[PDB]
């Protein structure tokens, strides 16, 4: 759970809900996460994203063709949707993995990736970012 | 944890 998020991938959380309410969406999808990784700036994540090309740009060029915007935006607090609650479960696994008792950006992105099925999936695939290349990046950056 | 934010 979110105790053992560290202060950058908790903030990738509240980011992806204000992305969702800036989109007027009233969910918090697995493209917001994707939009909050890419806004967090700092942590493995916003790098291995960064250094593949993707970009706040492109990544919002694709949700807008993709899922749209809502009318109106919600206010409060935004639910996450089926898959982004996956992603979330599963980054507490790939920190474990990685040695880590903290979840860090880059475990966030890593679930994300690990799901594979949601709207971040299908933006990474349009912006011409595999799912494997996505994660072979992030391993190659921890390496150092 | 896991509806919503940091729940
Ligand atoms: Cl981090």
């Amino acid at each position: 759970a979110f105790e053992r998020f560290t202060d950058r991938a908790r903030r990738v959380v509240v980011l992806a809900q204000e992305e969702a309410r800036m989109l007027n969406h009233n969910y918090i999808g697995t493209e917001h996460i994707l939009l909050g990784l890419i806004h967090e700036g700092e942590g493995v994540a916003a790098k291995s994203l960064e250094s593949l090309g993707i970009s706040l740009e492109g990544v919002r060029s694709q949700v807008e063709e993709i899922i749209g915007q809502g009318q109106q935006a919600p206010s409060g607090h935004i639910p996450f949707t089926p898959r982004a609650k996956k992603v979330l479960e599963l980054s507490l696994r790939e920190a474990l993995q990685l040695g880590h008792n903290y979840i860090g950006t880059e475990h966030i992105l890593l679930g994300l990736i690990r799901e594979g099925e949601g709207v971040a999936a299908q933006v990474l695939v349009k912006l011409g970012a595999e799912l494997t290349r996505v994660r072979q990046q992030v391993i190659q950056l921890l390496s150092g | 944890w896991l509806y919503a934010l940091l729940l």
